C-alpha cells in the first residue's frame, strides 16, 4: 500500500525545479537481478577458413562468417530465444537447410531486423545495441508485446484472469488503464502512435497567439489528441520505470534546448525506431506465423518501449554484447 | 495573422490584464476599504456617506452610532509616548476598562422575529428544555478560579431565536443576589460548573440586571466583559508576562 | 478555554420556528427531526425542506443528466455490476473525440455527452431560480444568487462557451471522476501550461485567499463568541464589544481592519472572484491566446534557468531526420 | 490614529515575555517582544533577498528566483551563491512567521479574547515546514525544497506533480482540493447570507436570525447555525492543509510510483480482477 523509505532520488534539472528520478531501492534491485540473467558472451572462435556462403546450403544473411563463427551465432541464438527446446525449435533435426518450420523463416527476418537496429538506429541504441535476448529473454514469445487492442497481463508469461482476457468486454477499461500507468485516459497509445507513423505526438502551439486559419472549427485538431499524447507519455514513463522529468522541464513540455534533457532526444529516435520495426519487420510477419500467434484482427505481435526496456531507463541497465557478436551489427 | 493581435506588440489578453488589475484595485480601495470605515471614524488622537438601516421592529439606525452621552475612563497613562499603554486607576473589573470594557449598545431587549424577548430564563421559556443526554446545571455549585464555591446555578438563559443556551444564572453565596455568566466562561461538569475567569469573591460585583427576567443588549455586553476582564485582572499575576 | 467554541456542552430544544414567505408556505415538506450528535457542532434540527416548481424541475433535469451519465458508464463495462462498482472512478461520458466542429455529434461519439450537458444546464438554471426566489420570498437580498451565478457562468465557460468560441465540442469537460480530472491536464497541455495564465493565478490567489479569510474570520468570531460575536446581524446594526475587539485584534496585528458587516463583503468578493477570474482566463484561452507560457515569454515575464544537463536540440530539425 | 472606541482597550498586559519593555504601539501596530523579533527576521530576510537578487540575471519581479542547493549538498551548508542564500532566507522566514503567531497570542490576551487566530495561523506555518523542512529531511537534501520566485515556485510545483505522473490522483491532494473548493463556496454562501439579511434592498426591514435559518432550511433542508458556520469555516479552511500535508509528505518518502497506480490497492483486489 505504501513503500518504505529511503527513496533514491536524482537531479535532472537546475536546482529548485524538482526534476529527477524517484526510485525504490528494492524495486531497482529486483529488476537488476532479473536483468543479470543475461547469458554471457560465448568464447571467441576461429576467424579463418571459408565463408559459410560456401560451406552451407541456405545461409542468406550470415554468409560471410566462418563455420566456427556461424555455429557460435547459432549457439547464441538458441540460448537467447529457444533454450528449452534447442536447435530443433527452428530446424528439422534431419536437415538443417530446411525452412519447413515457421520459426526458421521468422528468425531469418529477425536477424535482418537486429542487424538493422544496430546499424541504422544507432541514434537510439548507440554502441550498446540489442541482441535477441533484449526482447526474447529466453523464450520464443517475447514477454512484452502488443496487439491492436490492449491486452493483460502486460507480461504474457503470467496467467490472465477471466476479466483480463481480451474477449471479456467488461475488462476493457482496466486493460487500457494498466497500459497508461493506471490513468483513466480513454486512448490506446500503442495503436495510435507506435504501430505506425500516421499520427503526430505533438499537440502544443509554438506561438503565443492562435494562428488564423488553423484555430477555428474544423481547422482544428480535436482536444482528444492532447489526451492521447498524455496517454502515450504515461505509457512511456511506466515502460522505462521513470517520470516526466527524466525528459522534460514541465514548465514547457513543448520546448527543446535547456527545457529538455538529452534523454528526450533519444526517446524521440526510439519512437521512430519502433515505428520502423513494426511497419517494416514485425507487422508483415502475420503472413509467416501460425493463426495461434495472431491477435483477433489477424495481426502479429508488435513492439513498444517496454518490449526492450522492461521497466528500466536503459534495457538491461545498459548491458551490451555488441563487440561480442559483430554479425548482429553494425554492418559495414 | 494571429487572433488577438493588435497594433504594436500589443494583444487582447495583454489589455485585459491591465483592466483586471484596475477593477480589483478600484473595488478594494474605493469600495471595500470605504465600507471598512463605517465604524470607528472619525479617528481620535475617503469616508462614506452614512448608512441607515430600517430595523425589524420599527425605527431606524444610522451607523456609526453617535451617543448623546459619554463614559469616563478610569485609566492613567503609564508614560508620555504617543503609543504607551494605559493603566487602571481603580478596580478595572468594576470600572470596565481594558479587557473589562463594554460597548454602549442600546438599552433595549433583543427581540425574536415575533417581537418577544429573545434571551430569557427557562422559567419564562416554558416551551424550552435541555436535550436528553446533557447535564442540567440547575442546582449545581459554581466553583471559581480559586477553587471556592461562589454560589449555585438557578437557571439557564436561552436564545429563543437560535435555540441555544447563552448564560447560566447563579445565586451568589452570601450576597442575596443572582448573577449571569456567559456559557463560554463555564466548564460544565456533572457535579459542578468550573469558572476560571474570576475568583469567588469577584462574583459579588458582576453587573446587575435592571429586571429579573429580561436582559438588554448593553447589559449582555457589561456581563460578558466583566468575566473577560478577569482573564487579565482576577489576580495581579494575570497582567504580568507569562514567562 | 471557551469550550463552547469546540462543541455545545448543553443543547436546547424548543418548538420549531417557521418564518413565513411571500409565497410557498404550503410547499414545505417533512417532519423535522433532531440529531443529538449533530447538535454538538450545529443545529440539531433536520428538515423540513421547501419543494416548489424550480426545485422539482432541478431534480427532474438533474436526475435525467445523471441517468444518461450512469447508463453510459454502465455500457463502458458491458453492464457488469461487479465491474461497474470496481471500475467506477475510471468510467466516463466523453465529448466528441473526432472533430465535427460545432456539429451535434453522433450519440456514440459525444452526443450523449452533449445531451447530459443540456440537462445539467437546465438543472443549474432551475436551482438558480430556487436560490434567488427563496431570498425574495423571505425579504432578503439576492447576494447568494449572484455569487452562485458566477459559479454557474464558470461551468458554462468550460462546458460550452469556450467550445463555441473556438468552434469545437471536443474541448468540453467529460463526466466522470478520473475523466473530468484527466481533462485538466489535457487542457493545460494544449494551451501551453495553465501556471502561465494570469487569470489562473488570480483565481488561485482568490481561492487561497478564501482559505485565509475563512480561517481568520471563523477563528475571529470563535475568539469573540464569549461576547456574542456570532450574533452578527445585531452586531452590524448595534456594534458591541465582540466586534470592537475583533477589529482591534486585526488593527493591532496588520495595521488596518474591517467592520463586522464589511468582512462579509471581503469574503463574498473573494469567493465571487475565484469564479470571475477563472471565467475570464477560459474565455481568453484558445480565442486570443494559444500557449500561455509563450505569451509570457513574449511579454518578458517567464523565468529562465541555466542548463543542468546539456541543452538538447530538437532532433526533428536535424538534417535527414524522419518525420 | 485611534478608532473612536479604541482608547479604553489600550491597556498594559497580556505579554508572553518581556513585560512592560515592549508593551506599546507604533501607530496602529502593537509591538511586544515578538514585534521586535518579527521586524528583525523580516529585515534580515528581505535584505538577503535583495542581495541575492542583485547577483542574478534579472530585476523583473516575475522572473527573479532564489533557489535551494543541488541535491548533492545534502542537508549540509551550501555556498551562498549556490543555495546558501535560500537556506538563510528559510530560517528568516520561519523566524518571522513564528514571531508573527506569538505576537497574535499577546494581542489576543490583551483583548481578553480567545487564541483561535494564532492557532489557526499555525496551520499554514506547519504546511510551509512540511514543504521546506520535513519532506527535504526525509529525502535527505534541502534541494528538494521550493525556490523563492513569484513564477519559479510554480515551476517547482509543476515538476513535483509530474514526478508522480498525475498528481491529481494523489489521495491527500484530492482531500486538500475538495476542502479548498468547499471552503470557497461556503465563504460565498456565508458572506452572501449575512449581507442578504442586513441589505434586503429598497426601504425594506433588516431581517433576523430566524430568517437566516429559514433560508437554508428551505433551500437545502438544513441550517447549521450562526456560531456553527464559523467553526465549520475554520475546520474546512484548516483541513486544506491538514489533509494536504499527508499527500505532500507521502510523495517520495512513502511512495515512489505514480499516483494513479496507488489506486491498484482497490482495483487489483483478486476477487474482482
Ligand atoms: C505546494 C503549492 C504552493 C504554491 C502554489 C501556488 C500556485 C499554483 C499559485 C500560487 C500563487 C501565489 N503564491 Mg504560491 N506561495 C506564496 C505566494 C504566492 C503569491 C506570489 C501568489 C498569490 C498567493 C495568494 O494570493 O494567496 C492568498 C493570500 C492573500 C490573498 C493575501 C496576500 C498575499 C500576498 C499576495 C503574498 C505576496 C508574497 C510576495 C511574493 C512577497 C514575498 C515576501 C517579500 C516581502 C519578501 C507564498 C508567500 C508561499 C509560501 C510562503 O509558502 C507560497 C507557497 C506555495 N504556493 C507552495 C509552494 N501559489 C499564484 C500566483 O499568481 O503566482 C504567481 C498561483 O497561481
Ligand atoms: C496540469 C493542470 C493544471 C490545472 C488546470 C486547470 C484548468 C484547465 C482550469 C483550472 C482552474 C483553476 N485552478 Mg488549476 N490549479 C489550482 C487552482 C485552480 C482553481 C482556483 C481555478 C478555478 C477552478 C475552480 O475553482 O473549480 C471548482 C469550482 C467549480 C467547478 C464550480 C462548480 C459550480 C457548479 C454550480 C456546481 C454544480 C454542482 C451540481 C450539484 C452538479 C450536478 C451535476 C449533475 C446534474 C450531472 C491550484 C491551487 C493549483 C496548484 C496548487 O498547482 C492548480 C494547478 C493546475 N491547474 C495545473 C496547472 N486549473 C480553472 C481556471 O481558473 O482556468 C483559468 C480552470 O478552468
Ligand atoms: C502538475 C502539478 C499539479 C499540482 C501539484 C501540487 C503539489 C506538488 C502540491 C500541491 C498542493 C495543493 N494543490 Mg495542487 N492543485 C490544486 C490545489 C492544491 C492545494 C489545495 C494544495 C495545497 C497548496 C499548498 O501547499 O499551499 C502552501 C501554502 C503555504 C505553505 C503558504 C504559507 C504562508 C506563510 C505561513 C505566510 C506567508 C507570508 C508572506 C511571506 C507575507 C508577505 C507580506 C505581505 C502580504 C505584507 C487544485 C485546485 C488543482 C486543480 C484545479 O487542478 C491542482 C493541480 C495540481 N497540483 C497539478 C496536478 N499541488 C500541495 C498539497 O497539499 O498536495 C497534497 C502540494 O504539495
Ligand atoms: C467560489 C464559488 C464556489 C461556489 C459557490 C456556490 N455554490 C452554490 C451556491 C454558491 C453561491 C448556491 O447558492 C448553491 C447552493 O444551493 O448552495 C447550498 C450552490 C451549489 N453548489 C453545489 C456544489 C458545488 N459547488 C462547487 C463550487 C463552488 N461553488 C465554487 C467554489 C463544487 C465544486 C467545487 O466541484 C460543487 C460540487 C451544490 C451543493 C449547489 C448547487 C445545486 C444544484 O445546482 O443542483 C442542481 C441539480 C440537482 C438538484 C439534481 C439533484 C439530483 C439528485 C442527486 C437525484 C439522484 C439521481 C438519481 C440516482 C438518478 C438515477
Ligand atoms: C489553511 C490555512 C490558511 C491560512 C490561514 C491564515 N493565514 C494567516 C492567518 C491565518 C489564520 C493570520 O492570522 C495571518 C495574518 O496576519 O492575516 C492577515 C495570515 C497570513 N497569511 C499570509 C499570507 C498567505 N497565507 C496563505 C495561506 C493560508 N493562510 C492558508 C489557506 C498563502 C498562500 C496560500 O500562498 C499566503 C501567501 C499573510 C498575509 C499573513 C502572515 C503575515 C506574516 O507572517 O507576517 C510576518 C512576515 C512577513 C510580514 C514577511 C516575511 C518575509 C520573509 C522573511 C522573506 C520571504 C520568505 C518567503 C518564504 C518567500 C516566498 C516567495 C514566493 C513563494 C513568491
Ligand atoms: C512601522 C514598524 C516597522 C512598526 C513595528 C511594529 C510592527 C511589528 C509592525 C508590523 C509591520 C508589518 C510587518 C506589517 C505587515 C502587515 C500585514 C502582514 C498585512 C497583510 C494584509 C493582508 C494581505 C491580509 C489578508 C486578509 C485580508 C484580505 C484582509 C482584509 C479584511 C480584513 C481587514 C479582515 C480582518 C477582520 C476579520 C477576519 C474579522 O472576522 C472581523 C470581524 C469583525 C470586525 C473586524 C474584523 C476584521 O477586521
Ligand atoms: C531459430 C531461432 C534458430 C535456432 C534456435 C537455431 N538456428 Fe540454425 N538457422 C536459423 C536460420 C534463420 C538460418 C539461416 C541463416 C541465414 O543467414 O540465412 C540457420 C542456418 C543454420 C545452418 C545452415 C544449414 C544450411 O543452410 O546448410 C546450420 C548448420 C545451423 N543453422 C545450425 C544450427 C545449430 C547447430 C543450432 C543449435 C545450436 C541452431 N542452428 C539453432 C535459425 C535457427
Ligand atoms: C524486439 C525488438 C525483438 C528483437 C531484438 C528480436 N526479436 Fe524475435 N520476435 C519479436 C516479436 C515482437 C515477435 C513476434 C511474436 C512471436 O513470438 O511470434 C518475435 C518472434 C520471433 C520468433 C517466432 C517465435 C514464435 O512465434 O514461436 C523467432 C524464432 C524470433 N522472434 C527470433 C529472433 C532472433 C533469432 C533474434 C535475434 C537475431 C530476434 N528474434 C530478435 C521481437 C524481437
Ligand atoms: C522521455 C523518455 C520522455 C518521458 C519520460 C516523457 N516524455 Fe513527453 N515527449 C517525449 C518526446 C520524445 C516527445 C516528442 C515526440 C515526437 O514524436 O515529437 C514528447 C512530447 C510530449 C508532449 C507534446 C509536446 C508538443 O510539442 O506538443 C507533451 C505534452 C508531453 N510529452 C508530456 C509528457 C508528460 C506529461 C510526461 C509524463 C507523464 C512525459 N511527457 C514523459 C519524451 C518523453
Ligand atoms: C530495443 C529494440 C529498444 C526499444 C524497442 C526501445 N529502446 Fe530505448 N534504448 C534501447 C537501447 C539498447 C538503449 C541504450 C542506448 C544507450 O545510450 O545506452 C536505449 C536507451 C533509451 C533511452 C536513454 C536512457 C539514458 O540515456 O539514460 C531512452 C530515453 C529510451 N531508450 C527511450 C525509449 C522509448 C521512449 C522507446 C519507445 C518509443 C524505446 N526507448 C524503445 C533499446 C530500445
Ligand atoms: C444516486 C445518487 C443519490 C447520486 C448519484 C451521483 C452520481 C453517481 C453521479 C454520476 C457519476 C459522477 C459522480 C460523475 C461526475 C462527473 C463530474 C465530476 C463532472 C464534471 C463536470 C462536467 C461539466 C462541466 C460539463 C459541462 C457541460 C456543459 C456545460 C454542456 C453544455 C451544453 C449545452 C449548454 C447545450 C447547448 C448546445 C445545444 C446544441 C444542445
Ligand atoms: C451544501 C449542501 C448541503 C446538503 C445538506 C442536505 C441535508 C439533507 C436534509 C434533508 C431534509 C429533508 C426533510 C427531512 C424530514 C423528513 C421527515
Ligand atoms: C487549528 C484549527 C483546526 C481546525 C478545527 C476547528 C474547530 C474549532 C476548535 C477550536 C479550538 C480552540 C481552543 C481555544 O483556545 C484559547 O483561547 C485558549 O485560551 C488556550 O488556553
Ligand atoms: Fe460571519
Amino acid at each position: 500500500c505504501f513503500e518504505p523509505p529511503p527513496a533514491t532520488t536524482t537531479q535532472t534539472g537546475f536546482r529548485g525545479l524538482s526534476m529527477g528520478e524517484v526510485l525504490h531501492p528494492a524495486t531497482v534491485k529486483a529488476k537488476k537481478e532479473r536483468d543479470a540473467q543475461y547469458p554471457p558472451a560465448l568464447a571467441a572462435v576461429k576467424a579463418e577458413g571459408p565463408p559459410v556462403s560456401q560451406v552451407y546450403k541456405n545461409v542468406k544473411v550470415l554468409g560471410n562468417l566462418t563455420e566456427a563463427e556461424f555455429l557460435r551465432t547459432m549457439t547464441a541464438i538458441t540460448e537467447w530465444v529457444s533454450p528449452q527446446e534447442g536447435c530443433t525449435y527452428c530446424h528439422d533435426e534431419n536437415n538443417l537447410a530446411s525452412e519447413a518450420k515457421y520459426p526458421y523463416v521468422v528468425a531469418r527476418r529477425m536477424l535482418e531486423m537486429t542487424r538493422a537496429i544496430n546499424t541504422n538506429w544507432t541514434q537510439h541504441v548507440a554502441q550498446t545495441g540489442v541482441t535477441c535476448y533484449t526482447c526474447h529473454r529466453g523464450t520464443p514469445l517475447p514477454p512484452y508485446v502488443r496487439y491492436l487492442e490492449p491486452t493483460l497481463p502486460l507480461n504474457n508469461r503470467e496467467t490472465p484472469t477471466h476479466v483480463e482476457r481480451v474477449e471479456t468486454r467488461s475488462g476493457y477499461v482496466v486493460r487500457l488503464a494498466k497500459y497508461t500507468a493506471y490513468s483513466a485516459l480513454n486512448y490506446d497509445p500503442f495503436t495510435m502512435f507506435l504501430a505506425n507513423d500516421k499520427r503526430q505526438v505533438r499537440v502544443v502551439p509554438q506561438t503565443a497567439l492562435p494562428l488564423v486559419g488553423v484555430s477555428r472549427g474544423k481547422e482544428r485538431r480535436p482536444l482528444s489528441d492532447a489526451y492521447a499524447t498524455f496517454a502515450l507519455m504515461m505509457s512511456i514513463s511506466d515502460s522505462l520505470g521513470t517520470n516526466c522529468t527524466f525528459c522534460h522541464n514541465a514548465q514547457t513540455f513543448e520546448s527543446w534546448g535547456k527545457k529538455s534533457t538529452p534523454q528526450r532526444a533519444i526517446a524521440w529516435w526510439g519512437i521512430r525506431m519502433v515505428r520502423d520495426l513494426n511497419m517494416n519487420y514485425l507487422a508483415p510477419l502475420n503472413a509467416s506465423l501460425p493463426a495461434s500467434r495472431l491477435g483477433r484482427q489477424g495481426e502479429a505481435p508488435q513492439a513498444d518501449c517496454r518490449t526492450c526496456h522492461q521497466g528500466v531507463t536503459k534495457p538491461l541497465f545498459g548491458a551490451s554484447r555488441l563487440k561480442d557478436y559483430p554479425e548482429l551489427g553494425p554492418i559495414k | 495573422m494571429y487572433h488577438g493581435a493588435l497594433a504594436q506588440h500589443l494583444d487582447i489578453a495583454q489589455l485585459v490584464w491591465y483592466a483586471q488589475w484596475l477593477v480589483i484595485w478600484t473595488v478594494v480601495l474605493l469600495y471595500l476599504r470605504r465600507e471598512d470605515r463605517r465604524e470607528g471614524y472619525p479617528l481620535v488622537e475617503e469616508l462614506p456617506y452614512p448608512k441607515t438601516f430600517v430595523l425589524p421592529h420599527g425605527g431606524t439606525v444610522t451607523v456609526p452610532r453617535r451617543r448623546p452621552e459619554t463614559r469616563e475612563l478610569k485609566l492613567a497613562q503609564t508614560d508620555g509616548f504617543e503609543g504607551a499603554p494605559l493603566q487602571p486607576t481603580g478596580n478595572p473589573l468594576v470600572d470596565a476598562v481594558g479587557p473589562a470594557s463594554y460597548a454602549e449598545r442600546a438599552e433595549v431587549v433583543d427581540a425574536t422575529v415575533d417581537g418577544k424577548a429573545k434571551i430569557v430564563p427557562l422559567r419564562v421559556a416554558t416551551d424550552f428544555s435541555i436535550a436528553e443526554g446533557d447535564v442540567d446545571p440547575r442546582g449545581l455549585p459554581v466553583v471559581a478560579a480559586d477553587g471556592v464555591e461562589a454560589g449555585t446555578v438557578t437557571d439557564l438563559w436561552v436564545d429563543r431565536s437560535e435555540h441555544y443556551f447563552r448564560y447560566l444564572e447563579l445565586s451568589v453565596a452570601g450576597s442575596a443576589r443572582t448573577a449571569l455568566i456567559p456559557l463560554g466562561f463555564c466548564d460544565v461538569k456533572k457535579d459542578k460548573i468550573v469558572v476560571t475567569s474570576i475568583l469567588s469573591e469577584q462574583f459579588a460585583n458582576v453587573p446587575r440586571l435592571q429586571s429579573r427576567d429580561q436582559i438588554t443588549l448593553r447589559e449582555e455586553d457589561k456581563v460578558s466583559a466583566y468575566y473577560a476582564g478577569g482573564l487579565l485582572y482576577a489576580t495581579p499575576e494575570r497582567a504580568e508576562s507569562l514567562l | 478555554a471557551d469550550y463552547q467554541t469546540i462543541y455545545t456542552q448543553i443543547q436546547a430544544r424548543g418548538p420549531h420556528i417557521t418564518v413565513s414567505g411571500e409565497w410557498g408556505d404550503n410547499d414545505r415538506v417533512g417532519k423535522p427531526f433532531y440529531s443529538y450528535w449533530l447538535g454538538k457542532i450545529g443545529d440539531a434540527q433536520i428538515g423540513p425542506i421547501y419543494l416548489g416548481a424550480s426545485g422539482i424541475a432541478a431534480f427532474a433535469f438533474g436526475s435525467t443528466a445523471i441517468l444518461i451519465i450512469l447508463f453510459n458508464m454502465a455500457a463502458e463495462v458491458h453492464f457488469d455490476p461487479l465491474q461497474f462498482f470496481r471500475q467506477f472512478f475510471w468510467l466516463g461520458l466523453y465529448p466528441p473525440k473526432a472533430q465535427y466542429g460545432m456539429g451535434i455529434p453522433p450519440l456514440h461519439d459525444g452526443g450523449w455527452w452533449l445531451m447530459a450537458g443540456l440537462f445539467m444546464t437546465l438543472s443549474l438554471g432551475s436551482w438558480w431560480i430556487r436560490v434567488y426566489s427563496r431570498a425574495r420570498a423571505l425579504g432578503l437580498g439576492t447576494h447568494i444568487a449572484w455569487n452562485f451565478a458566477a459559479a454557474i457562468f464558470f461551468v458554462l465557460c468550460i462546458g460550452c462557451i469556450h467550445p463555441t468560441l473556438v468552434g469545437s465540442w471536443s474541448e468540453g469537460v467529460p463526466f466522470g471522476i478520473w475523466p473530468h480530472i484527466d481533462w485538466l491536464t489535457a487542457f493545460s497541455i494544449r494551451y501551453g501550461n495553465f501556471y502561465y495564465c494570469p487569470w489562473h493565478g488570480f483565481s488561485i490567489g482568490f481561492a487561497y485567499g478564501c482559505g485565509l479569510l475563512f480561517a481568520a474570520h471563523g477563528a475571529t468570531i470563535l475568539a469573540v463568541a464569549r461576547f456574542g460575536g456570532d450574533r452578527e446581524i445585531e452586531q452590524i446594526t448595534d456594534r458591541g464589544t465582540a466586534v470592537e475587539r475583533a477589529a482591534l485584534f486585526w488593527r493591532w496585528t496588520i495595521g488596518f481592519n474591517a467592520t463586522i458587516e464589511s468582512v462579509h463583503r471581503w469574503g463574498w468578493f473573494f469567493s465571487l472572484m475565484v469564479m470571475v477570474s477563472a471565467s475570464v482566463g477560459i474565455l481568453l484561452t484558445g480565442t486570443f491566446v494559444d500557449n500561455w507560457y509563450l505569451w509570457c515569454v513574449k511579454h518578458g515575464a517567464a523565468p529562465d534557468y541555466p542548463a543542468y544537463l546539456p541543452a538538447t536540440p530538437d532532433p526533428a530539425s536535424l538534417p535527414g531526420a524522419p518525420k | 490614529a485611534l478608532l473612536s472606541f479604541e482608547r479604553k482597550y489600550r491597556v498594559r498586559g497580556g505579554t508572553l515575555i518581556g513585560g512592560d519593555l515592549f508593551d506599546f504601539w507604533v501607530g496602529p501596530y502593537f509591538v511586544g517582544f515578538f514585534g521586535v523579533s518579527a521586524i528583525f527576521f523580516i529585515f534580515l530576510g528581505v535584505s538577503l533577498i535583495g542581495y541575492a537578487a542583485s547577483q542574478g540575471p534579472t530585476w523583473d519581479p516575475f522572473a527573479i528566483s532564489i533557489n535551494p542547493p543541488d541535491l548533492k549538498y545534502g542537508l549540509g551548508a551550501a555556498p551562498l551563491l549556490e543555495g546558501g542564500f535560500w537556506q538563510a532566507i528559510t530560517v528568516c522566514a520561519l523566524g518571522a512567521f513564528i514571531s508573527w503567531m506569538l505576537r497574535e497570542v499577546e494581542i489576543s490576551r490583551k483583548l481578553g479574547i480567545g487564541w483561535h487566530v494564532p492557532l489557526a495561523f499555525c496551520v499554514p506555518i506547519f504546511m510551509f515546514c512540511v514543504l521546506q523542512v520535513f519532506r527535504p529531511l526525509l529525502l535527505g537534501s534541502w534541494g528538494h525544497a521550493f525556490p523563492y520566485g513569484i513564477l519559479s515556485h510554480l515551476d517547482w510545483v509543476n515538476n513535483f506533480g509530474y514526478q508522480y505522473l498525475n498528481w491529481h490522483y494523489n489521495p491527500g491532494h484530492m482531500s486538500s482540493v475538495s476542502f479548498l473548493f468547499v471552503n470557497a463556496m461556503a465563504l460565498g454562501l456565508h458572506g452572501g447570507l449575512i449581507l442578504s439579511v442586513a441589505n434586503p434592498g429598497d426601504g425594506d426591514k433588516v431581517k433576523t436570525a430566524e430568517h437566516e435559518n429559514q433560508y437554508f432550511r428551505d433551500v437545502v433542508g438544513y441550517s447549521i447555525g450562526a456560531l456553527s458556520i464559523h467553526r465549520l469555516g475554520l475546520f474546512l479552511a484548516s483541513n486544506i492543509f491538514l489533509t494536504g500535508a499527508f499527500g505532500t509528505i507521502a510523495s517520495g518518502p512513502f511512495w515512489t510510483r505514480g499516483w494513479p497506480e496507488w489506486w491498484g490497492w482497490w482495483l487489483d483486489i483478486p476477487f474482482w480482477s
